């Protein structure tokens, strides 16, 4: 064993052809997939990934495990970039889009060893998908709480899941409250709002859901108030900085007469000081600049008990302002003047307070005019668990933004897989030929999710996998009696149940893209028959 | 996988030969004839 | 910086039990226990031990595995 | 701070079992091409520097070194196959591996290995009986005594470098399994000899016995180099003046005694020497030397000789001219000697070869092999041992099965059909082994180019739907009755094969922790 | 490289268990001092758990998670540091068997532990009694409780005093919860020497900065304080301020202007008739002069933290630009301005004969850090009660109560779900045990009796430290903030739940 030599065709690098490379690819994808096949399902578990300094992170987000795990090799990166696509597209389904991909190559490859051209296998998988995508719309349905359910089942393989009921609720709640219309209709749920925060202390359950937003800052000078308004407040969402001006980059102050020295000088302080006044003089009780504040132009807010926060997160102010109806003041101008325009640009908020959280202490803008908004704040044992709590609070809360934007769900629990399996499997004879083996493989291959969903329970999973297999195989006999697919796995107990009833819901939009995608990879790799690796520099 | 580390996949001959790292001189010649197959027809770079 | 006391013998390693040693040992034993715990019974499995002179060996028996291994922990 | 093994690797887990399987697969896929009539061949240049080229799967798997415990069993079962049988060595491994391959799905899905082990266990039992059940015993059932040994040494000599010169060698092969007593077939008698040069078929079948030319002494060139019915004296020891070895001390105080003891030495030899002459022999051979003076003597009186004959040679010499080794020259009686039909000293391939050809009373032949390279002669000798050894085990068991995938394909049938009646775990496992047998027909087609998929699948119909000997028409690529086409192999192969192959397969599926010690 | 399977699990458990093992002999009234050596140089002779584990770098991931537990806990309550570590370990350890021995999946053991936590927390609030956060005597004998087990006990009473006398001082209810920022308003100040008792809680601040000019007031009776950001020297232009002169007698002109602006500045300050001007930045020699005859003493360079605490015990709100210097920015409500010279090192005081400055004295710069930390624990449990007037049965009593009410319930639950639940109960028991051990008495003996007496006869029955016999808490009392018993069990069960989620460990960024 071991490929080698060259003889003719002098090439500045490595080059494997046929069997040799074609297997290498399959091995590659295989390994990168197998690392995260033990994180699949509720019975699946997280892992710790230590660096060189010794620090680490524990996480089940397949996409971050494959990101965090240094992968060197095309077909390896491919499935790490494909695991990426998911987390970037829908937001959950990563761990699974890879396990599928790997399974398609691994399998398809076997067909080639049997002497079956790659293309004939490719078209075969292509048709198995056409039929499979269509059929996927024959298990799904319109939203008919489906929400607190979607948000829950998406926390099974996660840390946040021991307290499913709690967060499953806080998730939908928080998201919903932020909805908007983008432009011309839409009604999209902010694919990123709800500033999430975390602080070590108290229970996992004691995670608060602010009734507004959580801007993470103090209050400039400790001299100003730490809590303002009980009834109504005017919030100044700025952007321009209130510090001592410096004039044009090319504006030399050339003095010819010692007179002008002192004058123009102290003028500098006032120029950006007037700007301060024209803002306090608007009813501004709360100021949120983005580009920081002077300590001089701060005392002005202090002397006036105006909660004024320095250099804020501009990604928050943009949302702190849509939430108090205010205006992100780029620079007081309008036509040709200068003012933050009394309450014209200001925002209406119920109350601005600086709540503490042991060690930390941040500001809260809870209750507002047009806010609707929310923001969650995790509390855990330490950063190690906390990063992950959120990590999967997101991989969960994302499943919701898509169930919403796309009113359509399918029963997970490895049901979808089983169904497609037996359907495509029987459908496989509708073309016979060599091509049969293709679809057949495709279908058969899908049973990876149900098998591995269960094997992650140690017990002889050949049980469920067999039962669930049979069921659908039967159900599609008058698919008539009382047709009952939607039968998934209940690993916690070890039996086949109706997941739609049980509460195991997953958005169609996931398993529809998770599938169309994973094959798009498998094919571009199925075509690989020679890998020329140039020598670097 | 180029010298730079960028990965590529294709059936277009002129592009495989181009990025292949052919070393022999008269061998490099082939890449140029496939180059010109692209410059006139735009197709058949593999066949030429 | 840290000093060091009461030493006049040669370069040994004394594991006083008043240092939770009994358990350090339970550990070492605990490790080789799992090897035998799956070799017993008809449902037992074999292990391929490869000699320190390089010879293959496969056996369900326990006294043989242990024999062919390079054990070192005194409590083991 | 303490330890328990001193830095000495050892893996365990479920992956451990999977590693081992795949490991074996490698060593397996390695030989897959050397299978079938149109089978590929290998060229191994071991770290030794000796370059070899062959197909005896055993010989290949012996040159691969291989150290992986698991994968190393495939090397063992391949060796045994070249023992208890002599042929099929290539295949015992293809299967042995293939099973381990089909065990992966279960082991992965999360099934006990003890269950897969049981499943395969029955599968073999059933499959083994089925072969015994088809082992067409014959004798004159339109087969004849020679046409069985020929028809079987032929098909088995196929797919070897010795192929297109088949007829020549099968007629040669059978003739040499018969050369020895059919009551006790001992290979050690068919002693082969290799001669540098010549056509890979300009090889010669000596009827009596042929051997080197150890004749390393002066005074030769005299002594006829050819006799018709000579009186062979298969002597065992010495024939030198001062003796080749052993001594004592001679102490004398008299000048005359000196010259006396001398004249004695001489006469001491000459006597023993004439003692041989007295036997009235024409050919005097000895596993020990025949000094200058000695060989010189016989040379004078037209008696031929040779000293220091190969030990394993004199024994074939006896069995040829029917002599009988003699250690001393004294009690040499005449039923001790031997005589052939013809003796000559050839110049085959630029090398003189003493050979006692023609011996209707022999129980041991010898055969010289030719070739344009020390690799081809070498491959012939191994391509021929695989045949001779199959002819031999076809006398002792006139039971034969039609291979070419048929036997293999059929044993699948009954095994797959049986699994229907079982249902469940044992169903899949026993039904797996059934499919796993398809590797021989499968591979056999890919190696040659035939449509592996269609030819296989088309075979499954007809074979299961009747024709219990349908295999593969090496000729018009298509299925066919290999028994009718005369593709015969003793059942003794397949039966040993599936027994011994599975052994490996469960030996591996039984190991959960591999502890390699370093040192 | 990689370690999947029980392999992983085990090393995690053992790791976590070992973390405990180190400081277990630091939990108890007879707790020993772990003198640790820091890399930077000096040493740490403390026995305060978190302060130890901080000074020990660890490797195994779990040992890292286990170590940070002591931190998040030292952030909620100031106390109960060592306890959380020991519990957090024993929980994982007590699961070890049912985790692999009884082959219970990590999901199930987690589902139970999260459940057993809540029930367990009930039993804590169930045995907790409330307390008069205002009753000076109760607060003292409360603060005193968490001062034992520390070098600072030989002055226990003296400590709770400086504790309360400071918690309450920086406190400021506010309602429209109670806000006590011990951190920014109770700047400590460790001064080598004297006696312990020779330390007081000055109601003001203490800076060692002297006076800007010799002939300047060493102490103004009732000073008028003026705190400011900006420096006291000729400023410059934040643009390309470049002067070109060829007009001879113009050099003198500009060079003079500088003196002139320093004058103006002194005016604006002098205006509100001040006696004490403390600036965070510098003080031009000129400005000193005009503030000298202007009638006031000056203090240059003082930290923001130092300054903003002054502005709470002088009322003098700090102001930047002087041409805006209001008169509301007074210096009212501020006693003297002493400038005691403490052993060749001048100081300055600002007591009034909202923020105090605890000034400790002991017997070394080294010994003081013992006190400071010890004190922090006192001053923190005081704050806890201030924001949660509930207390728990000390002497490990509470810990045993939860052991039974849980043990009982577990035994009466039935299902594999019972074993993990049972362990939480068995686990809890370790604290009264570590106590009894570090006491010297027989663990198997005292516990069986403590546990039994608990099972029926009251739940406020823990173990007595220096004694080693089981005593009733109410009796000699040693309740601790109920808040501590919250966290200790909240995060400990969490920690366990996290690490149990691990079945694989890998190395590389
Ligand atoms: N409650 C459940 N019972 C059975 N299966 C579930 C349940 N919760 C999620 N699943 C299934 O587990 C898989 C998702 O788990 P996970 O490992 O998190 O994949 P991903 O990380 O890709 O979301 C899907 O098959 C989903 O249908
Ligand atoms: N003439 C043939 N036609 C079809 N199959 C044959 C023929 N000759 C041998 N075979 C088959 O080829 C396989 C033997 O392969 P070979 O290369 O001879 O290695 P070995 O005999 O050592 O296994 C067996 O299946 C045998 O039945
Ligand atoms: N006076 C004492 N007698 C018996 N137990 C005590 C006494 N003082 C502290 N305890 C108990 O020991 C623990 C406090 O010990 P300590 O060494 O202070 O650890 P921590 O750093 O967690 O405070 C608590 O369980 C408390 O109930
Ligand atoms: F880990 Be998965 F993406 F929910
Ligand atoms: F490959 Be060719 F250029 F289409
Ligand atoms: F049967 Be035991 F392993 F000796
Ligand atoms: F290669 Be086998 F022995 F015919
Ligand atoms: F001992 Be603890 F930190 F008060
Ligand atoms: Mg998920
Ligand atoms: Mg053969
Ligand atoms: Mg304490």
């Amino acid at each position: 064993f071991n490929n080698s030599r060259s003889d003719t065709l002098f090439l500045g690098g490595e080059k494997i052809s046929g069997d040799d490379i074609r297997n290498q690819n399959v091995l590659a994808t295989m390994a990168v997939a197998n690392v995260v096949k033990s994180s699949l399902g509720p019975v699946g578990l997280d892992k710790m990934l230590v660096d060189d300094i010794g620090d680490f992170t524990v996480t089940n987000d397949g996409a971050t495990i494959l990101s965090l795990l240094d992968v060197q090799h095309p077909a390896g990166k491919i499935l790490v970039e494909l695991a990426q696509q998911q987390d970037r597209e829908i937001g959950d389904g990563t761990t699974s889009v890879v396990i599928i991909a790997s399974e398609l190559l691994k399998r398809a490859n076997e067909l080639v060893k049997n002497k079956i051209h790659p293309t004939t296998i490719i078209t075969g998988f292509r048709v198995a998908l056409r039929e499979a995508i269509r059929f996927i719309n024959e298990v799904l349905s319109t939203s008919v709480e489906t929400l607190i359910n979607i948000a829950k089942t998406s926390m099974s393989s996660k840390i946040i899941g021991a307290d499913s009921d709690f967060f499953s609720n806080m998730v939908v709640d928080a998201l919903l409250a932020v909805k908007t219309q983008n432009s011309k209709g839409e009604i999209k749920y902010p694919v990123k709002a709800v500033n999430v925060l975390k602080a070590h202390g108290k229970s996992a359950t004691e995670s608060l859901l602010v009734p507004g937003y959580a801007l993470n800052c103090t209050v400039a000078s400790q001299a100003m108030p730490k809590r303002i308004a009980g009834g109504n407040v005017k919030i100044a969402c700025l952007d321009l900085n209130l510090q001592k001006a410096r004039m044009a980059m090319g504006v030399q102050i050339n003095i010819d007469d010692p007179e002008q020295l002192e004058q123009i000088r102290k003028r500098e302080a006032g120029i950006v000081l007037e700007r301060v006044k024209k803002i306090i003089d608007a009813g501004a009780q709360v100021v949120l600049t983005t580009k920081g504040i002077d300590d001089l132009c701060l005392k002005e807010f202090v002397e006036a008990k105006i909660m004024g926060v320095r250099r804020c997160k501009k990604e928050d102010l943009r949302r702190i302002a849509r939430a108090t109806g205010a205006t992100l003041v780029s620079s007081m101008s309008n036509l040709e003047g200068e003012e933050t325009f009394e309450s014209s640009y200001l925002g209406l908020c119920d109350e601005v307070v600086q709540a503490k959280f042991s060690d930390d202490e941040c500001i809260l803008i809870k209750g507002t005019s047009k806010h609707s908004s929310s923001s969650i704040i995790l509390r855990g044992a330490n950063d190690y668990s906390l990063d992950e709590m959120e990590r999967s609070l997101h991989d969960s809360l994302s499943v919701v933004k898509r169930t919403l934007e796309s009113g359509n769900v399918v029963p997970g629990g490895g049901c979808v897989e089983a169904a497609l399996n037996i359907y495509l499997d029987n459908f496989a004879t509708t073309v016979g030929s060599r091509e049969q083996l293709a679809i057949a493989e495709f279908a058969a291959a899908l049973l990876i999710i149900p098998k591995t969903l269960a094997v992650n329970a140690a017990k002889d999973s050949s049980e469920l996998v067999a039962k669930l297999r049979s069921y659908h195989a039967a159900s599609q006999m008058a698919k008539k009696r009382r047709s009952y697919r939607n039968y998934g796995l209940d690993l916690i107990r070890g039996k086949i149940v109706d997941e739609i009833h049980a509460g195991v819901l997953e958005p169609t939009i996931s398993k529809v893209k998770s599938l169309k995608s994973a094959l798009e990879a498998c094919v571009a790799i199925l075509r690989i028959d020679t890998m020329i690796t140039v020598d670097p520099e | 996988k180029t010298s730079r580390g960028e990965i590529i996949i294709s059936n277009d001959g002129h592009t495989i030969l181009k990025q292949m790292a052919i070393l022999h001189p008269v061998a490099r010649m082939l890449v140029e004839v496939s180059a010109a197959q692209d410059s006139e027809a735009g197709d058949g770079t593999t066949s030429v | 910086q840290n000093p060091n006391a009461g030493l006049f013998k040669q370069g040994y390693n004394s594991y006083s039990n008043a240092d939770g040693q009994i358990i350090k040992s339970i550990a070492a034993i605990r490790e080789l226990h799992q090897m035998c715990l799956t070799s017993m019974g008809p449902c037992g499995r074999n292990k391929i031990i490869v000699n320190h002179l390089g010879k293959i060996i496969i056996t369900n028996d326990a006294a043989t595995m242990l024999r062919e291994l390079d054990i070192v922990h005194p409590a083991v | 701070i303490v330890v328990l093994k001193e830095g000495t690797d050892a893996s365990q887990g479920k992956g451990q079992i999977i590693s081992n399987i795949n490991a074996c697969v490698a060593v397996q896929e390695a030989l897959k091409p050397t299978l079938g009539p149109l089978g590929s061949d290998i060229l191994i240049v071991t770290s030794n520097q000796k370059t070899t080229i062959s197909n005896d799967g055993a010989t290949i798997l012996k040159l691969l070194d291989v150290v992986h415990p698991a994968a190393k069993t495939l090397v063992d079962i391949s060796r045994a196959q070249d023992a208890e049988v002599g042929d099929g060595t290539t295949s015992v491994t293809i299967l042995a591996g293939e099973l381990m391959k089909e065990a992966k799905p279960f082991l992965e899905e999360g099934i006990s290995s003890h269950l897969i082990m049981k499943g395969y266990r029955k599968a073999v039992s059933l499959a083994v009986e089925k072969i015994n059940e088809l082992a067409v015993d014959i004798t004159s059932e339109k087969s004849s005594g020679r046409e069985l040994l020929e028809r079987c040494a032929r098909t088995a000599m196929s797919s070897k470098l010795i192929h297109n010169n088949a007829d020549f060698f099968v007629k040669m092969c059978v003739d040499a399994v018969l050369s020895l007593d059919r009551n006790d077939l001992d290979d050690k008698l068919i002693g082969i000899k290799k001669i540098p040069g010549g056509a890979m078929e300009e090889s010669l079948f000596i009827n009596g016995v042929a051997f080197k030319k150890t004749f390393s002494y002066a005074g030769f060139e005299q002594q006829p180099k050819k006799f018709n019915n000579p009186k062979i004296l298969s002597l065992n020891v010495e024939l030198e003046l001062k003796a080749e070895k052993d001594n004592a001390e001679v102490r004398v105080e008299h000048v005359e005694d000196y010259q006396a003891i001398v004249d004695a030495e001489w006469q001491l030899i000459f006597e023993k020497l004439r003692q041989v002459e007295e036997t009235g022999a024409n050919i005097v051979l000895s596993k020990l030397p025949i000094g200058d003076l000695a060989t010189q003597f016989f040379a004078d009186r037209n008696i031929f000789c040779a000293g220091r004959v190969s030990a394993d040679d004199m024994n074939r010499v006896i069995q040829a001219v029917g002599g009988s080794i003699q250690s001393t020259t004294s009690d040499i009686k005449p039923e001790h000697l031997g005589t052939c039909a013809l003796f000559e000293e050839m110049q085959i391939g630029s090398e003189r070869y003493n050979l006692f050809q023609g011996c209707p009373q022999a129980k041991t032949c010898t055969l010289l092999l030719r070739g344009g390279a020390e690799q081809v002669i070498a491959e012939v000798e191994r391509s021929l041992h695989d045949a001779i050894m199959i002819v031999k085990r076809a006398l002792q068991n006139k039971l034969i099965v039609a291979g070419g995938g048929a036997t293999e394909m059929e044993v699948s049938k009954c095994l797959r059909d049986y699994s229907k009646t079982i249902a469940g775990k044992q169903q899949m496992i026993i039904n797996a082994f059934a499919k796993a047998l398809e590797v021989i027909p499968r591979q056999l087609c890919e190696n040659a180019g035939f449509d592996a998929i269609e030819i296989l699948n088309k075979l499954r119909l007809a074979h299961s739907k009747g024709e219990k000997w349908y295999g593969v028409v090496f000729e018009t690529e298509n299925i066919g009755d290999n028994f009718a086409k005369f593709v015969w192999e003793p059942a003794l192969v397949k039966i040993n094969a599936l027994n011994s192959a599975t052994e490996a397969t469960n030996l591996i599926l039984s190991v959960d922790e591999t502890i390699t010690n370093k040192g | 490289e990689r370690t999947t399977g029980r392999q992983a699990q085990i090393s995690n458990i053992t790791a976590a268990k070992a973390v405990a093992d180190v400081i277990r002999t630091c939990l108890g009234p007879k707790a020993m001092l772990k003198m640790l050596l820091d890399p930077m140089g000096g040493l740490v002779l403390t026995n305060d758990g978190h302060a130890i584990l901080r000074e020990i770098d660890v490797a195994h991931p779990a040992a890292k998670s286990m170590l940070e537990l002591s931190r998040t806990q030292d952030e909620e309550v100031g106390d109960g540091t060592t306890t959380v570590i020991i519990l957090a370990g024993e929980i994982l350890a007590q699961c070890a068997p049912y985790l692999i021995e009884k082959n219970i999946h990590p999901v199930i053991i987690i589902q139970a532990l999260k459940k057993a936590l809540t029930d367990a927390l009930e039993v804590i609030k169930q045995v907790s009694k409330p307390v008069d956060v205002e009753n000076d005597a109760a607060m003292k004998k409360l603060i005193q409780a968490s001062i034992g087990t520390k070098y600072v006990i030989h002055w226990s009473e003296k400590m709770c005093e400086l504790a309360l006398d400071a918690v309450k001082t920086v406190r400021k209810d506010l309602g429209q919860n109670f806000e006590i920022d011990i951190k920014r308003y109770v700047r400590v100040e460790k001064i080598p020497g004297g006696d312990v008792l020779d330390s007081r809680v000055l109601k003001g601040v203490l800076l060692n900065k002297d006076v800007v000019h010799p002939k300047m007031s060493r102490h103004i009776e009732n000073p008028r304080v003026v705190l400011l950001d900006c420096p006291l020297e000729y400023k410059k232009g934040e643009s390309q301020t470049n002067i070109e002169i060829e007009k001879e007698e113009d050099w003198n002109r500009i060079l003079q202007i500088e003196e002139e602006q320093v004058q103006l500045m002194c005016e604006q300050i002098l205006a509100v008739r001040p006696t004490l001007v403390i600036t965070e930045k510098g003080v031009s020699d000129l400005a000193q002069h005009y503030l000298l005859k202007g009638g006031c003493s000056v203090l240059r360079r003082v930290k923001k933290s130092d300054n903003n605490r002054i502005a709470r015990v002088t009322g003098a709100t700090i102001v930047n630009r002087v041409e805006d210097l209001k008169e509301s920015d007074v210096g009212t409500n501020c006693g003297l301005f002493k400038v005691e010279m403490i052993g060749d090192e001048y100081f300055s005081f600002l007591d009034n004969c909202k923020a105090c400055t605890i000034m400790l004295r002991g017997g070394s710069k080294d010994i003081l850090n013992e006190i400071d930390r010890n004190l922090q624990d006192a001053m923190a449990v005081a704050r806890n009660v201030m924001l949660s007037p509930s207390l728990s049965p000390g002497g490990g009593a509470t810990e045993m109560a939860v052991s039974v009410k849980l043990a009982e319930k577990a035994k009466q639950l039935e299902g594999i779900q019972q074993w993990p639940y049972q362990a939480v109960a068995d686990a809890m028991e370790c604290i009264p045990r570590t106590l009894i051990q570090n006491a010297g008495g027989d663990p198997i003996r005292l516990l069986s009796q403590l546990r039994a007496k608990h099972a029926q006869g009251n739940f406020t029955t823990g173990i007595d430290g220096d004694k080693g016999k089981i005593v009733d808490m109410v009796s000699y009392g040693i309740w601790e903030p109920e808040v501590i018993k919250q966290q200790s069990v909240k995060t400990a069960i969490e920690s366990a739940c996290l690490l149990l989620r691990v079945d694989d460990i890998v190395s590389g960024v």
